[PDB]
C-alpha cells in the first residue's frame, strides 16, 4: 500500500520589496526525516519552466528575488526525506500563487 | 555501451559508493546497480562530505527518472539533465566518481 504525506504542512508569503517575497513554511517534525527544501518559482499556469534553489532542513523561510513587479507567481515548496533503506524521497509539495504590488 | 562513461559504475554496494566518493567533493557521483532492489538502478550522490542516494525509477513506459517531473528515454539523458539541473536532487551531478 503506497502512500505519500504532505510536507511542508503550511506556506505563507508576503512581498518584501516590489520585486522580493518573503516565504516561510512550517519547520517539519523530526519524524519526517527532512534533509532539504527545493524552492521553485515561475509564471503561473501551463506547466512553465521555473527557477529554483535549495535550502537546508533547518531552513523554514527562504526570500525569491529578480521578480516582475505585478506579475503572478507560483511558489512551490518540496520536502525531500531519508527513509529507512537509506534512499532520498519526496514528500507531497505545497504550492501557492502569489504577486507582487 | 554504458559501462564506457565514467560515471557509470555498475554492480557496486552501498558501502561501495562510499568508498569511491570518499576524496570527491560536492556533486561528485555515481550511478550503480541497487543491491536492495536488483535491475534497479541507483544515483550516489556527495553533498558536503555526505552521500546522498537516490533511486532511478522505471516507468510503465520505460521512462527514467528520479523526479517524478522529469522523464527520460535514456539513462545518459537522465545524467545530462541532473548535471545542469538539481531538480530534486541536494546538488547537480558534477564530476564522476573515480572507478576502482
Amino acid at each position: 500500500g503506497s502512500s505519500v504525506s504532505s510536507v511542508p504542512t503550511k506556506l505563507e508569503v508576503v512581498a518584501a520589496t516590489p520585486t522580493s517575497l518573503l516565504i516561510s513554511w512550517d519547520a517539519p517534525m523530526s519524524s519526517s526525516s527532512v534533509y532539504y527544501y527545493r524552492i521553485t518559482y515561475g509564471e503561473t499556469g501551463g506547466n512553465s519552466p521555473v527557477q529554483e534553489f535549495t535550502v537546508p532542513y533547518s531552513s523554514s523561510t527562504a526570500t525569491i528575488s529578480g521578480l516582475s513587479p505585478g506579475v503572478d507567481y507560483t511558489i512551490t515548496v518540496y520536502a525531500w526525506g531519508e527513509d529507512s533503506a537509506g534512499y532520498m524521497f519526496m514528500y507531497s509539495p505545497i504550492s501557492i500563487n502569489y504577486r507582487t504590488c | 555501451s554504458l559501462e564506457k562513461h565514467s560515471w557509470y559504475h555498475g554492480p557496486v554496494s552501498r558501502n561501495a559508493a562510499e568508498y569511491l566518493l570518499s576524496s570527491g567533493i560536492n556533486g561528485s557521483f555515481l550511478v550503480r546497480e541497487s543491491e536492495s532492489s536488483p535491475g534497479q538502478r541507483s544515483i550516489s550522490l556527495r553533498y558536503e562530505g555526505r552521500v546522498y542516494h537516490y533511486r532511478i525509477n522505471t516507468a510503465s513506459d520505460g521512462k527514467l527518472y528520479v523526479s517524478s517531473e522529469s522523464r527520460f528515454n535514456t539513462l545518459a539523458e537522465l545524467v545530462h539533465h541532473h548535471s545542469t539541473v538539481a531538480d530534486g536532487l541536494i546538488t547537480t551531478l558534477h564530476y564522476p566518481a573515480p572507478k576502482r
